[PDB]
DNA sequence: CAAGACCAATCTTTACACTCTGTGAGTATTAAAGTTACCTATAGCGCCAAGTGCGCAAAGGATGAGCTAGTTTTT
């Protein structure tokens, strides 16, 4: 409401161009790094296989987090944060 | 005169808003932290608004990369003073180039007439970003606008538990800033001749006196401000509490005919001060501020309708609360800062206007205590402050002691209004089931009082959807309101009931009322502190009342009992003798080995005679429980009591027996019969100290104390259960 | 105390921000009663200048009365007020404008009054501290009247007392070459038991050419404790080497100075024998 | 900043009560771990050295942690302690014994300290001046190792960097014939539209008779804004007669040396020409 | 091709106008003392008139003497 000039921008594809090697790297430093079952699974991958997919249809781009899942928007907000900082930073600058 | 401040990422802040701002604003609570970095962005805010070079302040968090203060100004008597035809001269000129010149060039013809020249206010914002890198950004890239801001609406603050009365810088800034005199028409060779002439035995020895000083002491010239000062104090006459109260008379009477308002902040103006000390200073700046008013019919010379600077005060004294809150009324408001669950100061406005006169005449100090708590008990008797406030209960519940206990009526509840600081201070009002429902005898049903159909139409919420789990509100609503006639059976002659215990309605309406802060006891105080399961600590604490407080009435103990032994028969005239030999006395006196065993053996005799009286005439061991409570002005089952089962004419042989108890044999325990008496007091100690020497271990006591008195000890729990889910937060 | 007021300097710790010196010595140092001035005279005087409407500023400064009510002005803080309204302004300069006022101040009056400076070249560059003296010495010399230099503003009248503590050659120097018979130098040192004493060191010399040629090696002489004194600069040369002092760390604690005949007579050290001990080697 | 330390010390301003900066540069310089000390060890030692009855002792102690509980020790505090715990006790004085500790604690580590002193001889006798900087000069020489001079005590590691802010002519006389190559002088001055300027003054001579008589009015030269250089004494006569500058208050800023060739030569006043203006006069 | 990002200082600082002495709703609205403020800088060579110039560049003697000019960068 303070401003003079307006501006407007959209993400195409947002949830459906989201990398699976982003999401575990945000989460992998709020996870411990240990092998859950024996010596053949981790925790981190344990956790992470309930929240993946492999679409059918999509199978070029391997397995992606899909809409309509109850952990998809908190996800997509811990992966787009660093995003947020670097436009907030730019823009701030700016005024 | 600002309207609204905002802090969003600084130091404690995530996103605080202050508005609505009055002329008497006072600052209370625990967390000192909030108010110092308050204090710490507005001084900041100021110091770059005058272009000085100071420290950014820190992030609340570094995952974000901006920290934001907003200002907003109301600028609408500046306008109607410029925006006037009769005004034409510089100042107001530049004003009207600085201030509404850009944002009035942008509207057509019909905006500007008729519809922002009629009563609308003008507000002008100013925000100051602060980024990652210690760079500092404003939204308006003009320094004039920010030095015209600046000079326009000053900010001072005061620090009283630090000041040196030796200064007076202050003063002199606010003298020099608020007054409209242009001192530079006063030629300085004018004013040397002048004194030359009053003082001189030949002419022209003070101004060579003079020049020898200056070719001496030849330094740099004088500044305005410092002329104007040495003006001020040649021509007036003369130069903790005192400097506060001086600096605030001054502000308020040079501001009278100025279009500058200041806004003042002051730090623990009580700090070394007697109560009435303070008073007397609240009172003072209220006659002050009065006796420039001019509203209706006062009018005349002295007296202007310019408006008034804001204040901000940080105290810590109720005295200074309730003077400001019983004077000012209106003009004033109350800030509450606390805590968040994961830590972040809040600011929340505590109810301070009252519409009852006689609640704010007879305001007291307990009610300005009532601010600086962070649990509140409600109740309406005498009683429940003598249960509650005990000693030895609260020794062994240190979670209880931290909240405060206040007796208040409907009305009072009314004016306090404890719903509208919930998330600052929780409270609990605890009342009986007879406020709810009303039994009679001659016609068998159940009556609804006033107060459960407000609380029943308050529950009920009309012009809503559908929510799952909201049915089961409105199926117990609906039972409440067809439980209005509900046909019951009475026996023992209008006395117990047949099957209905008021457990499971009180336990109902409890979780109904459990959302609106609400307790209903199944019985009343007196009810639950004898119960069934502690007739023996009862009978105990009569017995050894009647060992120690009855005394031989007579100086000489041996020839009286001797005398009244060999007169009245020890078996069949028992009573007789009790009556005419032990009385109730202050002083105890020590008799002789053979006295004492006398005495001893009559006291052992009279226990004796009342138990077996008692466990002959009543066998259930009920009806004892009844009688015991209803003699101290009690209610059971049907709720009633002596005066309303004699009005109500029932009950004949049990209220006879009861009289005949009392005007027989319990005549000593009378006394410690009627409310407020204070016999609450000595069983609890009784009955703590006994179970102390019984049980060394604090959970046995607090399990035996559970298991004796489960109502009480139920509401204390919880209570403590409440202050502990939020004793982060409320806790500085 | 009246009649011969004290006054003490530390230039140590001294602050620049407080002027109450320099308002002490104005104040008692003036030659006018104030009690003349009177107050509503002034005040109607200003209001009249000041103010368009005829009793604006009278008005305003009642109201501000009204509402300070304080104790009253003394006659010091009136006589200031009246000094610091006449005038058009408020470490080494705030020392020169006090000895220099101070001066000029006394010309007029029978008051004496006596001053004492500790350390006044503290943080101070040695030409300074050299001005500092010479501007002293000027204005010193501005106001004496003798003989041939008589006319106004030159006075007979007897200055006042000055007590310096100093540490460093350069102020000696400048104040034995300039005053002349008007200064003295003194000499505290220890005795065997322990007891300050107090003595007399020679600093008048008949001689113009040893004044004139006077510098930092003649006052080096009054901060030593053993003066060997010498005639050529082969002996210079020789009680000077490093190395052989370097042995002997109880000679390093002696200064050798060269010295003829005609500079052993200006400067007399058999004078000042129990303060300085000294040793005269020739052939 | 770990492996090259700065450190101020003010000597006009100083608390001699404070010890802050000494306890800082003796924790930072040492080659101890504290962390293998077992608390429990050292305290059941005091308790049965310093009880008759066993355990006493621990019990005073827990009863006297268990209610002043507070923040628990840091590694540099409990260091701090146990320095004082083994040591018999805790203006000049201060000064000496932190440059004297600087330099001892540093010829067993690879950590070079740079200090920076602001006025050494602010309120100091001149002697008292010359002392420290031999003091110094002689600490320095104890824990040199160059040629013949081996052995236990003797290091080849480097000393710290250390800078004087000085305005008396004795410390830089004294450290110009100390240390002699290991020394440097230098020279702010001003440029004309306003700007600091830094340059360097000659202060190594070669000759030895020179830096053997060097005296204070060498060192005056140093100080000095302009430099008339003469070959005789009545030059010397001449241009310091005090009638003769009284009226011209431009020379009197000007100082006039008697210099030889030779003198001329070891001085080297081209070196610092833009510094130090100089004329010399000769027939 | 066209484009957000268009320097610092320009002397400083302060302050209501009115008829009414407490109050003001313009279609586009700063100035006036005070105090500084300081300013400043020049070859080829010689000669006589001593810097405002004149002559000559062959001595020398008033127009034969006759003569040259570094690197690099922008470009």
């Amino acid at each position: 409401i303070y401003g003079s000039s307006y501006c407007r921008l959209d993400i195409s594809s947002f949830f459906n161009n989201i990398s699976f090697d982003d999401v575990k790297q945000s989460l992998s430093p709020y996870i411990k790094d240990e092998y859950l079952i024996g010596t053949e699974q981790k925790l981190i991958d344990a956790i992470l296989n309930s929240v993946g997919y492999e679409s059918p249809i999509r199978k070029d781009k391997g397995m992606i987090i899909p809409m309509g899942f109850r952990t998809s928007p908190a996800i997509s907000n811990i992966v787009f944060r660093k995003m947020d900082l670097l436009i907030q930073d730019f823009c701030a600058k700016k005024g | 005169t600002i309207e609204s401040i905002r802090v969003k990422n600084l130091l404690s802040f995530d996103d605080v808003i202050l508005r609505d701002f009055r002329d008497i604003n006072c600052i209370i609570g625990r967390n000192n932290v909030g108010k110092s970095n308050l204090l710490k962005v507005i001084r900041y805010f100021y110091a770059k608004l005058e272009n000085k070079k100071v420290i950014p302040l820190d992030f609340h968090t570094n995952y974000n990369a901006v920290g934001e203060i907003t200002f907003t100004f109301d600028t609408t008597r500046i306008k109607k003073i410029v925006t006037s035809r009769k005004n034409n001269g510089r100042f107001h000129k530049h004003i009207y180039n600085t201030l509404f010149k850009s944002s009035s060039v942008k509207l057509n013809f019909e905006e500007l007439i008729a519809r922002k020249n009629s009563t609308n206010k003008s507000f002008f914002s100013l925000t100051l970003t602060i980024c990652k890198d210690d760079s500092v950004m404003w939204s308006v890239d003009d320094p004039k606008v920010r030095s015209l801001l600046a000079t326009l609406y000053p900010f001072l603050y005061i620090e009283t538990r630090h000041i040196d009365l030796y200064d007076w810088n202050p003063i002199w800034k606010l003298i020099s800033n608020l007054n409209s005199f242009n001192f530079d028409d006063v030629d300085h060779d004018e004013l040397v001749n002048f004194l030359d002439e009053k003082i001189s035995s030949r002419k022209g020895d003070y101004k060579k006196y003079i020049d020898r000083v200056v070719s001496v002491i030849d330094t740099k010239p004088y500044t305005y401000k410092e002329k104007v000062i040495n003006y001020i104090k040649v021509a007036i006459k003369g130069d903790s509490n005192k400097f506060l109260e001086t600096l605030l008379h001054l502000l308020i009477t040079l501001t009278r005919t100025e279009f500058i308002s200041p806004i003042v902040y002051i730090d623990e103006p009580e700090v070394g001060l007697h109560p009435k000390l303070a008073e007397s200073f609240v009172s003072n700046l209220n006659k002050i501020y009065s006796k420039f008013k001019k509203t209706s019919e006062l009018s005349g010379p002295g007296r202007y309708k310019t408006p008034y600077p804001n204040i901000f005060y940080s105290t810590h004294s109720p005295s200074i609360l309730k003077q400001t809150i019983k004077l000012f009324g209106k003009d004033q408001q109350v800030l509450h800062f606390s805590k968040k669950k994961d830590g972040s100061t809040r600011v929340n406005k505590i109810n301070s206007t009252y519409s009852d006169e006689r609640f704010l005449n007879i305001f007291s100090d307990n009610e300005a205590r009532l601010f600086f708590s962070e649990y509140i008990v409600f109740v309406e008797g005498a009683t429940e402050l003598e249960l509650f406030r005990n000693l030895s209960l609260l020794n062994l519940y240190p979670a209880f002691s931290l909240a405060d206990i206040y007796d208040a009526n409907e009305v009072i509840l009314a004016n306090i209004n404890p719903g509208y600081s919930k998330a600052s201070i929780p409270f609990v009002i605890i009342k009986d089931i007879d406020t709810l429902i009303d039994y009679s005898i001659k016609t068998e049903k159940f009556s609804l009082r006033p107060l459960f159909e407000k609380m029943i139409k308050e529950l009920t919420k009309e012009f809503d959807y559908y929510d799952t789990g909201f049915g089961r509100v409105r199926k117990e609503i609906d039972l409440f309101s067809d439980i209005q006639s509900s046909t019951k059976k009475h026996m023992d002659s209008g006395l117990f009931f047949k099957r209905f215990s008021l457990h499971n309605l009180s336990s109902r309406i409890n979780k109904v009322s459990r959302k609106l802060n609400r307790y209903f006891m199944t019985t009343t105080i007196e009810g639950a502190l004898i119960n069934e399961q502690s007739l023996p600590y009862f009978f105990n604490w009569i017995g050894d009342v009647i060992l120690t407080q009855m005394t031989i009435n007579n100086p000489n103990p041996d020839k009286f009992i001797e005398a009244m032994r060999r007169r009245y028969n020890i078996k069949s005239q028992v009573v007789p003798l009790f009556k005419s030999v032990f009385c109730i006395g202050l002083n105890h006196p020590v008799y002789s080995s053979a006295v004492d065993k006398q005495a001893l053996r009559i006291k052992l005799s009279f226990l004796n005679y009342l138990k077996r009286k008692v466990y002959s005439d009543f066998n259930n061991e009920k009806e004892i429980v009844l009688a015991l409570r209803l003699a101290f002005g009690g209610k059971t089952e049907t709720q009633y009591t002596l005066d309303k089962l004699r009005k109500d004419g029932e009950a004949e042989l049990f209220r006879e027996k009861i009289k005949n108890y009392k005007n027989n044999e319990l005549f000593f325990l009378e006394p410690q019969m009627t409310k407020t008496s204070g016999w609450v007091t000595t069983f609890l100690n009784y009955t703590i100290e006994k179970i102390t020497s019984e049980e060394s271990d604090d959970d046995r006591i607090r399990q035996k104390l559970s298991f004796i008195f489960p109502e009480i000890i139920s509401i204390i729990e919880q209570a403590s259960s409440s202050i502990e889910a939020e004793e982060s937060s409320l806790t500085g």
